[PDB]
């Protein structure tokens, strides 16, 4: 049986998680994906809007 | 010059916040969803990703939203309603190569790049990963220069008045009256390619300011007056930030940075507008000393 | 906005890993089975000729529910004038598509 979700690996975010894929519920055939990445000591959360 | 030496000795990376958000649009995205995504995310520009070419190809900013709204308004009067389902790629086709900068490039290169290309948005793109890291602005740069440069040695010109330096624009100032429709504002924006318009009265006294930024609030109606549109003023407003010709570069730079606006309205004793001093003028003057 | 981590399913863990191998094989990506519940997948960009890598890890979050996690691997990947990050999103989007 698969490992249990790590406690800090949040299942849902409302408005260790580095490099992890998050996504909004698809709507209007448009998909919105997100993730936070690191460049040296700078972090950026990128959202991509893709039909 | 101290500014020139500082800019040349620092990388763009140094300007990047510890944490930020970046919004990217696939160019197949419909324009109407693109601009609703800007508003929702409270962002003013978005890199464009061309999936077929597998690379960034341009930027989508508030200026484009304004171009498109203006076109939409005119076309509608002639029963043309196509801009709706337009994809970003198709609207780009209807009509500016991507200009970007590596995080390892100097601050000097960043500034030159913004001035030379007459843009307000400069994506910092890592050549190794290919990722956009951050979007650089005039505002961010000036704040950084003000914060990280020692007060002394202080260049003599920092103590010179606007009158002496002749920084900014003092002729043909695009302005609107309080009784001016939003759609007339758009036409002025599009024609003059100017980031904001002072709102004056009968005698020419500034009483408000209408920025390109105050327009995108409308993607979340173009008939209302400029005054009426500036009532959904989301942020606490103390009135119009202005300056006088006798004031020094130093005082003006300090005012700009502390207030975090893109320009001041130059005015006389009677609050009559005489010119504009923008971060564009400031940064240019500093890069040419 | 409500953001969800990866994707959830209520099929059997074995069944889930089966479908993801098939989705992978369909896109013609390469994949390596580390654990029964952990896969590394590689892909060469048709345009930029660069390679991109990511992890697929299956977690249990419920008694009846499982969560497939996507993670990008910072192995010096992408950068072909492409974007490691954007290309990560696209690999995922394609996979998520084939599923559903
Ligand atoms: N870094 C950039 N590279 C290419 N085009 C840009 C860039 N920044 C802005 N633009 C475009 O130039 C025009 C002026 O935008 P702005 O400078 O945001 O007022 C808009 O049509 C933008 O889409
Ligand atoms: N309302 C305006 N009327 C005329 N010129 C302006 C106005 N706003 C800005 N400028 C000038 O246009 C150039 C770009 O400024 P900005 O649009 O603020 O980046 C600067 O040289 C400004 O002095
Ligand atoms: N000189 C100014 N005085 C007062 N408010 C301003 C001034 N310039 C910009 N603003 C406001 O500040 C916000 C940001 O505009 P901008 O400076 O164009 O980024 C907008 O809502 C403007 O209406």
């Amino acid at each position: 049986s698969p490992p249990i979700l790590p406690p800090h690996l949040l299942q849902v975010i409302l408005n260790v998680m580095l490099n992890h894929l998050y996504a909004l519920s698809i709507k209007d055939s448009v998909m919105v994906l997100s993730a936070t990445h690191r460049y040296k000591k700078k972090y950026v959360t990128t959202l991509l809007y893709k039909p | 010059s101290v500014y020139t030496t500082f800019m040349k000795s620092h990388r763009c990376y140094d300007l990047i916040p510890t944490s930020s958000k970046l919004v990217v649009f696939d160019t197949s995205l419909q324009v109407k969803k693109a601009f609703f995504a800007l508003v929702t995310n409270g962002v003013r520009a978005a890199p464009l990703w061309d999936s077929k070419k597998q690379s960034f190809v341009g930027m989508l900013t508030i200026t484009d939203f304004i171009n498109i709204l203006h076109r939409y308004y005119k076309s509608a009067l002639v029963q043309i309603y196509e801009l709706e389902e337009h994809k970003i790629e198709t609207w780009r086709e209807v009509y500016k190569p991507l200009v970007c900068i590596s995080p390892n490039a100097s601050l000097f290169d960043a500034v030159s790049s913004l001035i030379r290309n007459k843009i307000h948005r400069l994506p910092v793109i890592d050549p190794e990963s290919g990722n956009t890291l951050y979007i650089l602005t005039h505002k961010r740069i000036l704040k950084f220069l003000k914060l990280f440069i020692t007060e002394f040695p202080k260049p003599e010109f920092m103590s010179k008045s606007l009158e002496e330096l002749q920084i900014g624009t003092y002729a043909n100032i695009a302005m609107v009256r309080t009784t001016t429709p939003v759609y007339v504002a758009l036409g002025i924006f599009v024609q003059h390619r100017v980031s904001a318009l002072p709102v004056v009265d009968e005698k020419g006294r500034v009483v408000d300011i209408y920025s390109k930024f105050d327009v995108i609030n409308l993607a979340a109606n173009l008939d209302v007056s400029v005054t009426k549109a500036l009532q959904h003023r989301s942020h606490y407003f103390e009135g119009v930030l202005k300056c006088y010709l006798h004031e020094t570069l130093e005082a003006i730079i300090n005012r700009l940075v502390e207030a975090e606006v893109h320009r001041l309205v130059v005015v006389d004793e009677h609050d009559v507008v005489k010119g504009i001093v923008s971060l564009s003028d400031i940064l240019q003057a500093l890069v040419l000393t | 906005a409500k953001w969800h981590l990866g994707i959830r399913s209520q099929s059997r863990p074995n069944d889930i890993m089966a479908e993801v191998c098939r989705a992978i094989k369909q896109l013609d990506y390469e994949w390596k089975v580390v654990n029964p519940y952990y896969l590394r997948v590689r892909r060469k960009n048709p345009v930029t000729s660069t390679f991109s890598k990511m992890s697929l890890q299956l977690y249990q979050v419920d008694s009846r529910t499982y969560l497939l996690d996507f993670r990008s691997i910072d192995d010096g990947g992408g950068g072909g004038g492409g974007s490691h990050t954007i290309e990560f999103f696209e690999m995922c989007a394609n996979l998520i598509k084939i599923l559903a």
